C-alpha cells in the first residue's frame, strides 16, 4: 500500500540560464573615482564567501557551452559605451593635415613612427579658425593623395575617451538571483569538460578582472601544481587551445617617451587633448620577459602537450601566421596607454626528445582603436603625462594548430585569438548556474483524515 | 546538523526530509539597475507559482503532506525501504521525471471533489 | 533691368518739382539707387545715394540740405524732390542703380539686414533720364 | 574736392596711352574703391572696370588699370576707332560719398 | 473539460465543480517596459484577492462557508432558483451593491473567532 | 437558516482597460532581418491557439468605444519613431538647389514632374566641398523667387531618412492580453458593430493584424462572411464616416515602370545620403490597374445593402473627393518601400436609379518627404530603390462619407475620405473585447463552519 | 468605533490585539515618476511575501493570532503578565526582546518541522 | 504558569527607514495637463480628502536636519528640471562675434548702461546663407572680448533655451510613501528642531508643497500660528544657518515697468530663437516694494524670539550680505518667466538696543542666462515675456547667518544667507517623518496547540 506524498523544499536542481547581477567591494565606492564599471550602481558584495562543501554529488560541467561567458561579453560591451556618451565626440577633427617628420633626437628604429601635423580647428565662436599643431602616430594617419587624414574619417564619427574615467580593471563578482544557485568545482585535475567528484555551491563568484588582451592572459587566476590545457577538440585545428600557468612570469612594459598633453580649447565646453612636443630623447616602447623564466615555463607546457600528442612527437613554436595589427600583436593597455607588441621573439624554438637575458619586444602605440572588433566606433585615448611603467604577470596562453597533413612527426603551435569570449573562459570554467526545483513527490504509507 | 543551502544534496532521501525548511528560505531573498529589477520580479512570480500549485492540492501550509491518491506501480515498483535509505532526491527526480506531469493533474481535481464532499455532509448530517 | 524717368518741365526759380523713377525686372527692395545729373558740355555730377531700406541718406556737400530723397519699396518707385530751384540747377538727371551682392567669407554668403545687398561700389545700369530747364 | 584730370589726350590707333586721375590720398588710396566709366553721345555711360583693377564681363580685354600709392592710371593697349568717346573716373570719398572726376577727352588720329 | 472560462454559460450548480481550472489563469524597448508593468500588475492583483481570503480564515480553500447569517433583503429567491437556473454572471450584477458591505461582516467575525479559540483552550 | 459562502474562481468578468503585449509568429520571428515593427521583444505564440466556445452567453460589444485601437494607434507611432532614431539626419541638405527640367524621352503627361538638381554638398572632410547632382520630384521642391529651388521641409523642420536595412512590410502582429484578463470574440456573422452577440467565444489572444497604412481604401485586410456589411456609428449623422467590408476582394496592380538607380553620396563621417542618378530607358508615369468587370459588380452589391438604411426607392450616387490636402484627397499607400499617391476619381463616378477584359487606370504620384501622421516636425525621406517594382494587393474595405444640405431629398451622394488611422485598424479589431476576471463571489447555501 | 490605521499604536498590548486586522490590509495597497514608482510596487510585494512565508513555516499559515509549542525562557523577561497586556504597549515591547528576536525565529522553524514528521508516522498505523 | 510563545500578526510597531516616495497631484492639475515643467502628467492623482489619523499616548523622536525626505526632494527636482529641457531647442550656434552698443532712446539714470543693442550674423534656414540680425541683451549676459562682446556661457558650456510652451508656476505637489510605510506628522507647535512630539498623527501622506526656489527669503511658504519659530542645527555654532518663520505674512510687490516685444529669429530648420525686439516707451529699472510699517513690526517679533538664546541683554543688529557671487548676495526668484536678483540691503539695516506708506523700494536687475542649481555646465536661456509683469508674494521666513565670532563684544551681527538651496524645502518637510511597519511580533501567554 503506497500513497502519493508531496514535499516542498527538496534539494533538486536543473540546468538553466538567468541574468546575474554585479557585486563589488567598497574600495572603489569610497574613493568615488567614477570608474568605467559603475561600482556605485553595482550591488555591494557579501562580507565573506559562504561556500558549502557538498558530498556524494557529481555534476557535469561544460565551459565551452557555458552561458555565463555570453552574459559577461554582452555586459562589458554595454558598460563600455555607456561611459562614452557624456564626454566629447571629435566630429570636427576630420580636416586636412599638413604633417612632417621629426628629426631632432629620433632613433633609427622609430625613424617615421610619429609625425608633426598642423591643421585648422574650430573654437567657441562659429566664425573663427585657430591654427594648432599636434603629433600623430603613423598608424593613425593616411596620405589622402604632405596632406594626411585620420583613418576614421571615412568610417564614422570618432569619439574620444573621458579623461576622468580610468581603464584599470577591477574585480567583479557574479551572483545568481533568488531561487537560483551557482555550483563551483574544486577538482584541480578537472579539465575543460567532465564530471567533478567534488562540487561546492556559492552565492557569488570570486573576483574577476576584465583584463582584455590578445595572445597572452594577464592578471588572471592560476592553476594548482600542474599546467592545465583545455580545448573542446584537441584534434581540430580550428579550435583554440587554452593554457594555464602554475607559476607566473613577470613582464615589464614601459614607454620611455616623455610627451606633454596640450588641451586645445574647441567649442563651448568641449576639449581636445592633443600630444605636444616630447622633451628629451625619443625611443620605442618595449616589454621585457626573463629568458630563464620564460624558457622554464615552456618546458612545463611542452610536457603537457605530449600527453595529447604522443610522448615521441616534436613540438615546434612559430609566430603569428598573418592578419592585421590587432590579431598578430599582443594588444593591451598600460596605465591608459594602449600597446601593440610584436611577440615574434617568444614562440621561436623547437623541442625534440626532451644570466638575465631579458628578451625585449618592440611595441607600438595607437590612438584610434576599435575596442570590440566593431565597425564604426572609436575610443580615442588621450595622451598621459610623464613616462608609463606597468608591471604585470602572465597567467596563460592562447594557441592554435595548423597543418597535420598525415605527417605525425612535427607539431606547430602559433598564437591567435578569435575573440575575447575565450579570454574569459579561463575564469568562468569552474562556475555554472542551476535553478532550484523545491517541489517533489514521493510514496509513503499515509492518508488524510476526513 | 546545520549544513546551509543545498547542504543535503547528496545525503539520504530520508535524511534530506528533515532539512526541507532550509531550502524554502532561499527561494526568495542604469545597466545594473534595470538588470536587477527583472530578476526580482522573476523570483516573485516563480515562488507564487509553486505556492499556488501546492495550495490547490490541499497542502498549502504543510511542508510534508500526502493526498488520498494511490501510487501506481507502473511509475516505480521499488521497495519503500530501498527508496528511503539507498537513494537521493537528485536520482529520484530522474526516475519519475516523465511521470511527474501525470501525478500533478490528479491531485488538482481530487482536492476539489474532497471539498465538495465535506460541504454537503455537514449541511444536514 | 530697366529704369524710366519722368516729370520734367519748365518752372520759375524758387518753385518745386518732383521726379519719379521706376524699376522692373529685378528686386527693388534689395539694392540702393543713386542720382546723377549732367549738363551739355559739363561732366557728371553726383547728387545723392539711398540704401535699400533707407536707413541713412547721403547728400553732396554742394547741395547739402537742398534735395530730399525718399523711396517706397511697396510701390516699386523712386522719388526725387528738390525745392527752390536755381538757374544753375538745370541738368539732365539720371536714375542709376548701384550693383551689389552677398559678401563671401569663410565659404558662406553674408547678407545684410532683412536680406539686404552689400554694395560692390560700382554702377552697372543707368536710366535714360529727363532734361529740365529753368526760365524766368 | 573734385578729381583733377588732363584736358585732352590724343593717340594714334594701335598705340598705348595713359590717363591720369588723381584726388586725395584718403579718398582714393584709402578705401581702394576706384571705378572707371566710358560714355558715348546719346547714350548713358557704361562701366568698363568692375573692381579697382578688374574688368567686368562683356567688355574687351584690352583695357587695363593700375594704382601706385596715391597715383592711379588706366592703360589701353591696341587703340581702335571705336575707342573714341568720353571717359570718366569715379571713386568713393572718406565720408562714403561719391565724387566724379573732371573728365578727359580722347582724340583718335 | 470545458477549458478556461468554459463554464461561463453553465448554471451556478454546474459551475461549482470547475473552480480549479479558472484559478490557474489568474497568473501565468517598447514591449519591454509595457510587458514588465503588466506582469507586476498580475502579481499584485492575485495577492489582493488572496489577502482578503486570508483574513476570512479559509485562505487555502476553494469552497468556504462562514458562521454569519444571511439577510433576506439581499435575495428572496430560494436555493432552488439560484443553484439550478441562473448564472454566475447574472448573480454578480444582482447583488453587486451588497458586495462592499458584506466584506466587512466576515472581516470582524473571523477576528472574533480567534479570541474565542485562544481563551477556550487556555482555560481548559 | 441560510449562510453566506465564498467561492474563489467563479466565471465572472467585468469591463476594464489594460496594456496588451506583443506577439509574433514563428515564421516571422526567424527572418533575421530588421524591420520597422521590431520582430524581437515579441513573445512567440504557440501554434493552433485554442478557441473555447461559450454557450448560453450574451455579451455587449462596441467597436467605436474600444480602447484597443487607441493603444494600437499609440504603439505604432512609438514603433515608427524608434526605428528612425539610429538613422542619419539629413540636415545639411537645406542648401540652394539649381534645378533644370529633365527631358530626354519624357511623355507629355509626366512633363515637369522630375527636376534635375545639382547642388554643393559637404564630404567627410570638413574643409572641402563636392558638387553632386540628383533627381527630385516636383512635389519635393518649391520655388524661392537653371532656376533656384529649395526643399519643402527646410522651412518647417529637418528630418532623417529611412534606413535601407529596415523594411515597411506589415508583418502580422498579435495583441495578447496578460494573465488575469480575457479576450472575447464575437462569432456572429451579422454583427453591425453594436449590440449583443449571440455567438461569443474566448481565445488566448487575437490573430495576425497587419499594420497597413492606406487612405480611402483598406488593403490586405480580413473579409466578411458570405455578405457585404455596412458599419457606422450614426447613420443619420453625416459627419461620421462609414466603414464597408467587402465579402469578396478585387485585385489591384500598382507598378512603377521607371528604372530608377541608386547613387550613394557620402555626406560625412559614417553617414551617407542615397540619391537618384540617370534613369535607364524611357520615362513613364506610375499607375494602378483595377478590373472594371469586378469593380462594377462590387458597387452593385455594395449599393444594395447600403439601400437598406435609406429605403429601396432612394437614389444613391458616387462622387470623388471634395478636395483639400493631398494626403487626404488621394489613395495613399506604399508599394515595396515606394510611397504612392493615387487618383481615385475614376472609380467613384457613377449613379444608380431604381436598381470583358477592360480595366481602369488610376494615375499616381511619388513623394519622398513623408509625414503620414498629421504631425509637424517629424518627416522622413524614403531613399530610392533600384529597379522597377510591382506589387499586387487586395481591396478588402472602403471608407465613405455622406453629405448634403437639403433637408429632405430622394438623392444621396457618397464620397471617399480618410478620416483617421484608427478607422483602418478598427476594421480588424471589431470582433474583440478585453475583460477583467473577478474570481471572488458570494452566494447563500447551507454550510456552517465547524466549532 | 473605528480607530484607523495604527489607531491602537498608543493603546495597550491587550487592546491592540483586538484591532490587528486593520493593519494587515495596509501591508499591500491597492519618466521620473515612472520606473522610480515601479520599485515601490515591487518592494511592497516582496516585503509582504517575506513576512508571509516566514510565518507560514511556523505552522501559523493564515491565523492572525496563533501560538506555538515552545517554552518562554525566564531570562528573556520576568515581568507580570498583567503589566504586559494591560499596561505595556507594543512599541516598547519590541525594544526589550529586540536582541532575542533572531534566535526565537529559529526555534519556531524547527518546532514546526518536528510536528510534520511526527504526524505522518502517527497516522500511518494509529 | 508554563506560559508559551505566541506570535501576533499586524502589531503596531515601527522604526525609521528610507524609501522612494512618489508624487500625488491634485485633480485640477491632473486635468489641464498643459505641459508643466515638473512633469505632473505622469504624477498620480491624489486622494479626494485628507485621512489624518490621530495617535494618542505616543512619543516619537524627530530630526529635521538629518531627515532623508529633503534629500529625495532635492534629488528629484533636479531630475525633473533636466527632463523638461531635452525636447526643446538648443542654442548651440549663438556663440558668435557680437557688436554691442549702448541704447540711449529713453533711458533712466539708473539704467544708464544696463541694456546693450547687439547685432550678429546668424544662420538662416539654408546652410549656405547667413543673415544679419539684431537683439537687445542685458549687461549681465555679455562679456567684452578686448566694441566686441560675447555671451558669458560660451567659454563654459552651451545650453538650451527655456522652452516657450512650458510654464514655471509652482503648483503644489504631495509626497506619498508606498505600502508597508507610514508618515508621521508632528502636531506640536513648540517643536523647535528636535525632541519628543506630544501629539503625533499619522497621515495618508504629506500636504501640498509648492516647489518655490528663492534665496535669502522664503516665499509662498507655510505660516506658524501665534508664534515666531527660530530653528537651527546648532545655535552656538556660527557656521550653521538660522531658519526663521513668520506667523503673520508680509506682502512684497515686484514688477518690471519696461514694456518689450518678443521677436522670433529662425536659427535653422525647425529651430527658433526668441529675442527681445524693442522696448516701447521709457526704460526704467525694475524694483520691489515692501511696506515699512509691516516689515519693521515683523522685525520686532524676530528679535524678541532671537534674544532668548543669546541672552536678554544682547544687542541685535542687522547688516546686508558679506559679499560673493551674485547668486548668493542677492535675493533670487522668478515672476512668471523672468528671473530676478535683487539687492536687499535696504531691509537688513537696523540696530536694536531694547531700552504709514513708506514702501521700502529694492531696485534690482534681471538676468536671462541662469545656472539655477549652482552647477557648471547646465545653463538655460529664458525667453522674454510679452508685456509688463506683476506679482505679489508672501514672505514667510528668512535665512540668517550669524557672524559674531569675537567673544569680547556683546553685540551680535546677523546677515542673510542662502548658500544651500535645501533650506527652502527643509522648512516645509520638517513636520513629516517616514517609518516602516513591521507586522510580526511575538509575545508570551498561555496557549497550546493540539497534538
Ligand atoms: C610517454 O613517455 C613518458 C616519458 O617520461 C612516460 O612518462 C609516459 O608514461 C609515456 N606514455 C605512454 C602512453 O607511453
Ligand atoms: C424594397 O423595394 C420594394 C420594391 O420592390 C418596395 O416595395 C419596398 O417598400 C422596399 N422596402 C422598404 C423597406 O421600403
Ligand atoms: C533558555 O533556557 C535554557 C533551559 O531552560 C537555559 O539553559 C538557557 O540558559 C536559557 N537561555 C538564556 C539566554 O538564559
Ligand atoms: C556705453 O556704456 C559703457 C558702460 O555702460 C560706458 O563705459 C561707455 O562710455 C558708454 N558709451 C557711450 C557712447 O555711451
Ligand atoms: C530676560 O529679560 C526678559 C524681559 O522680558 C525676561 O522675561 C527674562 O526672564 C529675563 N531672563 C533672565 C535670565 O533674566
Amino acid at each position: 500500500n503506497l500513497w502519493v506524498t508531496v514535499y516542498y523544499g527538496v534539494p533538486v536542481w536543473k540546468d538553466a540560464e538567468t541574468t546575474l547581477f554585479c557585486a563589488s567591494d567598497a574600495k572603489a565606492y569610497e574613493t568615488e573615482k567614477h570608474n568605467v564599471w559603475a561600482t556605485h550602481a553595482c550591488v555591494p558584495t557579501d562580507p565573506n564567501p559562504q561556500e558549502i562543501h557538498l558530498e556524494n554529488v557529481t555534476e557535469e560541467f561544460n565551459m565551452w557551452k557555458n552561458n555565463m561567458v555570453e552574459q559577461m561579453h554582452t555586459d562589458i560591451i554595454s558598460l563600455w559605451d555607456q561611459s562614452l556618451k557624456p564626454c566629447v565626440k571629435l566630429t570636427p577633427l576630420c580636416v586636412t593635415l599638413q604633417c612632417t617628420n621629426v628629426t631632432n633626437n629620433i632613433t633609427d628604429d622609430m625613424r617615421g613612427e610619429l609625425k608633426n601635423c598642423s591643421f585648422n580647428m574650430t573654437t567657441e565662436l562659429r566664425d573663427k579658425k585657430q591654427k594648432v599643431y599636434s603629433l600623430f602616430y603613423r598608424l593613425d594617419v593616411v596620405q589622402i593623395n604632405k596632406e594626411y587624414r585620420l583613418i576614421n574619417c571615412n568610417t564614422s564619427a570618432c569619439t574620444q575617451a573621458c579623461p576622468k574615467v580610468s581603464f584599470e580593471p577591477i574585480p567583479i563578482h557574479y551572483c545568481a538571483p533568488a531561487g537560483f544557485a551557482i555550483l563551483k568545482c574544486k577538482d584541480k585535475k578537472f579539465n575543460g569538460t567532465g564530471p567533478c567528484p567534488s562540487v561546492s555551491t556559492v552565492q557569488c563568484t570570486h573576483g574577476i578582472k576584465p583584463v582584455v588582451s590578445t595572445q597572452l592572459l594577464l592578471n588572471g587566476s592560476l592553476a594548482e601544481e600542474e599546467v592545465m590545457i583545455r580545448s573542446e577538440n584537441i584534434t581540430n585545428n580550428a579550435k583554440n587551445i587554452l593554457v594555464q600557468f602554475n607559476t607566473p612570469v613577470q613582464i615589464n612594459c614601459t614607454r620611455p617617451n616623455n610627451n606633454t598633453r596640450k588641451s586645445i580649447r574647441i567649442g563651448p565646453g568641449q576639449a581636445f587633448y592633443a600630444t605636444g612636443d616630447i622633451i628629451g630623447d625619443i625611443r620605442q616602447a618595449h616589454c621585457n620577459v626573463s629568458k630563464a623564466t620564460w624558457n622554464e615555463t615552456l618546458g612545463k607546457v611542452v610536457k603537457q602537450l605530449r600527453k595529447h600528442f604522443g610522448n615521441n612527437t616534436i613540438i615546434r613554436f612559430a609566430n603569428s601566421s598573418g592578419g592585421d595589427l590587432e590579431v598578430t600583436t599582443h594588444s593591451f593597455n598600460c596605465g591608459g596607454e594602449f600597446f601593440y607588441c610584436n611577440t615574434s621573439g617568444l614562440f621561436n624554438s623547437t623541442w625534440i626528445s626532451n644570466s638575465n637575458d631579458s628578451i625585449t619586444l618592440p611595441c607600438r602605440i595607437k590612438q584610434i582603436i576599435n575596442m570590440w572588433q566593431r565597425i564604426g566606433q572609436c575610443m580615442y585615448a588621450p595622451p598621459i603625462q610623464g613616462v608609463i611603467r606597468c608591471v604585470s604577470n602572465i597567467t596563460g596562453l592562447i594557441l592554435t594548430r595548423d597543418g597535420g597533413s598525415t605527417n605525425s612527426t612535427t607539431e606547430t603551435f602559433r598564437p591567435g585569438g578569435g575573440d575575447m569570449r575565450d579570454n574569459w573562459r579561463s575564469e568562468l570554467y569552474k562556475y555554472k548556474v542551476v535553478k532550484i526545483e523545491p517541489l517533489g513527490v514521493a510514496p509513503t504509507r499515509c492518508k488524510r483524515r476526513v | 546538523v546545520f549544513l546551509g543551502f543545498l547542504g543535503a544534496a547528496g545525503s539520504t532521501m530520508g535524511a534530506a526530509s528533515m532539512t526541507l525548511t532550509v531550502q524554502a528560505r532561499n527561494l526568495l531573498s542604469t545597466v545594473w539597475g534595470i538588470k536587477q529589477l527583472q530578476a526580482r520580479v522573476l523570483a516573485v512570480e516563480r515562488y507564487l507559482r509553486d505556492q499556488q500549485l501546492l495550495g490547490i492540492w490541499g497542502c498549502s501550509g504543510k511542508l510534508i503532506c500526502c493526498t488520498n491518491v494511490p501510487w501506481n506501480s507502473s511509475w516505480s515498483n521499488r521497495n519503500l525501504s530501498e527508496i528511503w535509505d539507498n537513494m537521493t532526491w537528485l536520482q529520484w527526480d530522474k526516475e519519475i521525471s516523465n511521470y511527474t506531469q501525470i501525478i500533478y493533474g490528479l491531485l488538482e481535481e481530487s482536492q476539489n471533489q474532497q471539498e465538495k464532499n465535506e460541504q454537503d455532509l455537514l449541511a444536514l448530517d | 533691368e530697366r529704369l524710366v524717368e519722368s516729370g520734367g518741365g519748365v518752372v520759375q526759380p524758387g518753385s518745386s518739382l518732383r521726379l519719379s523713377c521706376a524699376a522692373s525686372g529685378f528686386d527693388f527692395s534689395r539694392q540702393g539707387m543713386h542720382w546723377v545729373r549732367q549738363a551739355p558740355g559739363q561732366g557728371l555730377e553726383w547728387v545723392a545715394f539711398i540704401k535699400y531700406d533707407g536707413s541713412e541718406k547721403y547728400h553732396a556737400d554742394s547741395v547739402w540740405g537742398r534735395l530730399s530723397i525718399s523711396r517706397d519699396n511697396s510701390k516699386d518707385t523712386l522719388y526725387l524732390q528738390m525745392n527752390s530751384l536755381r538757374v544753375e540747377d538745370t541738368a539732365t538727371y539720371f536714375c542709376v542703380r548701384e550693383a551689389g551682392g552677398p559678401d563671401y567669407r569663410n565659404g558662406y554668403n553674408y547678407y545684410d539686414f532683412d536680406d539686404g545687398y552689400y554694395n560692390y561700389h560700382y554702377m552697372d545700369v543707368w536710366g535714360k533720364g529727363t532734361t529740365v530747364t529753368v526760365s524766368s | 574736392s573734385a578729381l583733377t584730370q588732363p584736358a585732352s589726350v590724343s593717340g594714334s590707333p594701335g598705340q598705348s596711352i595713359t590717363i591720369s586721375c588723381q584726388g586725395t590720398s584718403n579718398d582714393v588710396g584709402g578705401y581702394e574703391s576706384v571705378s572707371w566709366y566710358q560714355q558715348h553721345p546719346g547714350k548713358a555711360p557704361k562701366v568698363v572696370i568692375y573692381d579697382v583693377s578688374k574688368r567686368p564681363s562683356g567688355v574687351s580685354n584690352r583695357f587695363s588699370g593700375s594704382k601706385s600709392g596715391n597715383t592711379a592710371s588706366l592703360t589701353i593697349s591696341g587703340l581702335q576707332a571705336e575707342d573714341e568717346g568720353d571717359y570718366y573716373c569715379k571713386s568713393l570719398t572718406s565720408r562714403s560719398h561719391r565724387v566724379f572726376g573732371t573728365g578727359t577727352k580722347l582724340t583718335v588720329l
